[PDB]
Order: structure tokens, then sequence, then C-alpha cells
């Protein structure tokens, strides 16, 4: 019943691993979820130069 | 023409005016309705199944 239990486990994290191979392949095949295979862009420097260029509109005078 | 002549920068000034032509459009949001989907923060995190499933672990 130790042998039946290990081997239960073992099986069980067998199927596990083959399934988590798959969604990883599946995930690195689109890069659409945001954990692993995503490069994450981001546009903050262009809105705060965007935001930035909006304020000196205001400064520009005499 | 009995008309008096403005100051030295009357003009250069910013001008309020009654403008009877509509404004066109308000900047509207881009929607993107399927974009990168992160994980939520109200989102539960229980203990792994068979912890880190590596050679001799857990
Ligand atoms: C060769 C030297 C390097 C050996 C590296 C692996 C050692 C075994 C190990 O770490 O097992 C983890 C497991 C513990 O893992 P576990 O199965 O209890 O669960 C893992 C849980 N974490 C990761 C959180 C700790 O240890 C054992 O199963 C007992 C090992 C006893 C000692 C066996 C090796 C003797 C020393 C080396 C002699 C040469």
């Amino acid at each position: 019943e130790k042998s039946l239990h290990y081997l239960y486990e073992e099986n069980e994290k067998a199927q596990i691993r083959l399934l988590e191979d798959e969604v990883r392949r599946k995930m690195s095949e689109r890069n659409d979820y945001q954990a692993y295979y995503y490069r994450p862009s981001v546009a903050k420097y262009h809105r705060i130069s965007k935001e930035a260029a909006d304020e000196l509109e205001a400064l520009r005078g005499d | 023409f009995d008309w008096d002549r403005p100051s030295y920068g009357y003009f250069s000034r910013a001008k309020v005016i009654q403008s009877a032509r509509e404004a066109p459009k308000k900047e509207e949001k881009v929607s993107y309705p399927d974009a990168t989907p992160g994980l939520p923060e109200d989102y539960p995190k229980p203990p792994a199944k068979y912890g880190s499933r590596f050679h001799w672990l857990e």
C-alpha cells in the first residue's frame, strides 16, 4: 500500500507536469498571459513626456 | 470713426469667445477587450499541489 500511494503520487505529478508543459507551450506560442513569455512594454515615459509638453504650453508667455 | 486705439499688448493675451460652432468630440478612451490578463490581486493562492513538482522534491 506504500508503493501504491507513492505510485499514485508520482503518476499525478506526471500528469500535472505534462499539463504545465502544455500550458507553458500554449503560453509561449501566443504570448498571451502576463506571467511568463511576456515582454512588458510600457508607455509611462511617453505619457510623462506628453504631460510635460502639455504643461509647458501654459508656461509659454511673457 | 470715433475709435480708440487699444493698448500695446491687447491682442497678445488669451481670447475668450462664445463660439456658435459646437466642439467636435471628446477624446474617448480606446477599448481593448482582449488585453494581456495578469493575476488579479483578489485571486486566492492555495499551496501548490505536491509543491514544486521538481525531481525528488515535495
